[PDB]
């Protein structure tokens, strides 16, 4: 068993939470798209994300 | 987004006729327009859903028909409560669209159009705001064109138009048009005349009077 320093996520991290979702549609018709947010959000890339 | 448009705006019915309503849509709609009758002072009433079946509590008189783009709404016989704004909404789309409207005015009441002119009154010239009243009582036709006239010119803007609803006796709305001028221009103004044009009217007529 050994220390390493490396890039690594701080403990009791929640992080950001994205979920995907099924588009609006009819009965046997897809329509308009169901979407977040998600675009507008910017966040910045210091080191990289796990 | 889907738009809805209603192909009579505006039309006039006498009691006991029969009312087509043509609603036009950009896209296909297969079968989800639903109609709302709506009396002005109270909230809309349904009265048709998906346009195919009628919603309970609603008349027989009042029918669903058409498909997809074009829906139609057939009113057998014309009655009181009948005479209400229409509107047609697409339940296909996430955000609904509701219709241009419909609006129905009975033809029971007859009438010819009487017009009069009040002057301001004393207690008005020393508050400083003149105010002159053209008075349109009794007119058949549901909209009068109006035109305000002083000293051989137009005046435009300087007006408004009040109008209460139909009588129902002679089924005839009431218009009262008052004209507003700054002092001075009141002042140097003379012969103020209002002059209404009707299509029922054989010639527009001006009440007119003289400043003073």
């Amino acid at each position: 068993t050994i220390t390493y320093q490396g890039l690594f996520p701080y403990q009791g991290d929640h992080g950001d939470m994205y979920v995907y979702s099924a588009g609006h549609a009819t009965g046997t018709t897809p329509q308009k798209l169901f979407v977040a947010n998600y675009s507008q959000d910017v966040k910045q890339f210091a080191n990289g994300f796990v | 987004d889907i738009v809805m448009t209603q192909t009579p705006s505006s039309l006039s019915a006498s009691v006991g006729d029969r009312v087509t309503i043509t609603c036009r849509a950009s896209e296909d709609i297969t079968s989800y327009l639903n109609w709302y009758q709506l009396k002005p002072g109270k909230a809309p009433m349904f009265l048709i859903y998906a346009a195919s079946s009628l919603q309970s509590g609603v008349p027989s008189r009042f029918s669903g028909s058409g498909s997809g783009t074009d829906f139609t709404l057939t009113i057998s016989s014309l009655q009181p409560e009948d005479f209400a704004t229409y509107y047609c909404q697409q339940s296909y789309s996430t955000p609904p669209t509701f219709g241009g409207g419909t609006k129905v005015e009975i033809k029971r009441t007859v009438a010819a159009p009487s017009v009069f002119i009040f002057p301001p009154s004393d207690e008005q010239l020393k508050s400083g705001t003149a105010s002159v009243v053209c008075l349109l009582n009794n007119f058949y036709p549901r909209e009068a064109k109006v035109q305000w006239k002083v000293d051989n010119a137009l005046q435009s803007g300087n007006s408004q138009e009040s109008v209460t609803e139909q009588d129902s006796k002679d089924s005839t709305y009431s218009l009262s048009s008052t004209l507003t001028l700054s002092k001075a221009d009141y002042e140097k103004h003379k012969v103020y005349a209002c002059e209404v044009t009707h299509q029922g009217l054989s010639s527009p007529v001006t009440k007119s009077f003289n400043r003073g």
